[PDB]
């Protein structure tokens, strides 16, 4: 709820699950990965592009 | 064969319906439930035909 009720970020599109009720499933593993790019290429964070 | 058929994803996110319901949002859910319903129906019809 800290992350998905902070609206300051620009894109929140979740695959295979859904944001609002992510607070429902209990997870095996979560990997956090970060990087820096241009804001053109937010389409290239996508399956099949 | 009929019982085992329940274990196949049939193209959806996951086989177990209690997880598809409890994972995706409704407006998204309908999609992933659709292929599951059609697959299980076709299996049931083959069973009754034999």
């Amino acid at each position: 709820s800290v992350l998905y009720n902070s609206a300051s970020f620009s894109t929140f599109k979740c695959y295979g699950v859904s944001p609002t009720k992510l607070n429902d499933l209990c997870f095996t593993n979560v990997y956090a990965d970060s990087f820096v790019i241009r804001g053109d290429e937010v389409r290239q964070i996508a399956p099949g592009q | 064969t009929l019982v085992k058929q329940l274990s196949s994803n049939f193209g959806a996110i996951s086989s177990v319906l209690n997880d598809i319901l409890a994972r995706l949002d409704p407006p998204e859910a309908e999609v992933q439930i659709d292929r599951l319903i059609t697959g299980r129906l076709q299996s049931l019809q083959t069973y009754v035909t034999q």
